[PDB]
């Protein structure tokens, strides 16, 4: 019945539901910044302050090669540990690739702040070309994982036309 | 997909 990492760390395809409920978030973590800003240029590239997304990006996004994620969270009155995110994009349900990024600990009660860092799967001409033309089957899972139990879960679509 | 949740 517990969803652990090992477990989404084998899909095969974007999940055709939601892993959990909202009410499994019984840490009470909420997110109160996010900020992804390229690498090479220090552009930042996407900021909001304060359980589905869609972007719509340029083609210039997809020869991006590192991109930097800022995020600031807090917490509710019971200590987080191993606090965790498997992030996994898809391109028509074949994996692009999959991202693991560690916050650690937080105290009851924290906000507390990370960045991590995505590093671009190779992308073929090809690739690209049916992402740029195909938008929104582009698509991210995010499974957030408090001591190897899954707590969170949030979906994404990308356009890049 | 974290930006879904603010
Ligand atoms: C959603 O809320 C998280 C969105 C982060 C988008 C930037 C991540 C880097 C892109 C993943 C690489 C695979 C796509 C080519």
């Amino acid at each position: 019945q517990p969803i652990g990492p090992e477990d989404v760390l084998g899909l095969q395809r974007i999940t055709g539901d939601y892993l959990c409920s909202p009410e499994e978030n019984i840490y009470k973590i909420d997110f109160v910044r996010f900020k992804i800003r390229d690498m090479d240029s220090g552009t930042v590239l996407f900021e909001i302050k304060k359980r589905f997304v869609r972007y719509q990006f340029t083609p210039a996004f997809l020869r991006l090669r590192q991109v930097g994620a800022t995020v600031e969270f807090t917490v509710g009155d019971k200590p987080v540990n191993n606090f965790r995110m498997i992030e996994r994009h898809y391109f028509r349900n074949q994996l692009l690739k999959s991202f693991d990024f560690h916050f650690g600990f937080c105290i009851p009660s924290s906000k507390n702040t990370c960045e991590h860092i995505y590093d671009f799967p190779p992308l073929s001409e090809e690739l690209i070309s049916e992402m740029i033309r195909h938008p929104y089957e582009t698509q991210s899972d995010s499974f957030y994982f408090v001591d190897d139990r899954l707590v969170m879960h949030n979906k994404a679509d990308y356009s890049y036309s | 997909g974290t930006a879904s949740s603010l």
